[PDB]
């Protein structure tokens, strides 16, 4: 899944 | 720049990233890897505001670390840790494209386990374990066994999943939605044997897996996208970024 890149 | 038009905009700044690796395998039915290597690509699909300078970040430097073996770059990107520079196109396109062979995580293990009865039936036994986090999920797995060409039939035994001889494709075909790191399945066959010229022996050839994992089996990690834009009143924070990391078989086989 795509997640959060900070 | 021809790759990039000149007033875009959005008011919404937005990047996904793509890391997409296929990762190949020969192994011995000992244990032993006798050829194995990764190649991937990075895509990326932005919705950036004006004609931001990115930068790709990832670990290189070859925590977590890992080697490229070679690589090649989008036209976008300056060649000269040294990371990548560039102003992408706009929508979706190819970073870069990449290979590894050193420190890769396979993501599966195959034991395979064969017991000639007579010359009758021949048992098998084939056992998976996933190599990675409890908590990451793989999908798609599905494990190829061969049997010889004078089957006359057989009968499998699988607790999770499910298995269908083919003998068209002369192999039964196990197949398994999901399957968490850490963790074992096992199937059980009994080929049975119809009579055969008993000089040519049957030359076992390898038992195949596909799968899909949610990490590159390379190691890559992407550490930051960062986006300068010098004329327009947005910055860096303002961008929501994604990243996904997509990594499935090629050729993963194990010699039994």
């Amino acid at each position: 899944f795509y997640r959060a890149l900070m | 720049i021809g790759w990039r038009r000149e007033g875009i905009k959005y008011r919404r700044n937005e990047l996904f990233l793509d890391v997409l690796e296929s990762v190949n395998l020969l192994m011995s039915p000992q244990g032993q890897v006798l050829s194995a290597h990764v190649s991937g690509r990075v895509v990326m699909k932005s919705y950036l505001s004006g004609m931001p300078e990115c930068k790709f970040g990832m670990n290189d430097k070859i925590k977590q670390s890992i080697a490229i073996d070679d690589c090649t770059f989008h036209q976008c990107v300056r060649l000269s840790e040294r990371s990548i520079s560039f102003i992408p196109p706009d929508g979706e396109f190819e970073l870069m494209r990449y290979r590894t062979t050193k420190d890769i995580i396979l993501p599966f293990r195959v034991i395979p386990l064969v017991r000639e009865v007579g010359r009758t039936k021949l048992e098998v036994k084939v056992v998976i374990k996933s190599n990675f986090k409890p908590s990451l999920l793989a999908q798609k797995i599905e494990v190829r066994i061969p049997t010889p060409l004078n089957t006359s039939g057989v009968q499998v035994i699988c607790m999770k999943g499910k298995a269908k001889y083919k003998a068209s494709e002369n192999a039964i075909v196990w197949k398994i939605k999901r399957m968490a790191g850490m963790k074992e399945s096992q199937i059980s066959a009994e080929i049975e044997l119809l009579p055969t010229n008993d000089k040519k022996k049957w030359a076992r050839p390898p038992i195949s897996m596909n799968f899909e994992v949610p990490f590159a089996p390379s190691g890559l990690k992407v550490r930051y996208l960062k986006v300068f834009e010098p004329k327009l009143n947005y910055s860096d924070h303002d961008v929501i970024k994604w990243v996904r990391y997509i990594g499935r078989s090629g050729i993963y086989e194990t010699r039994c």
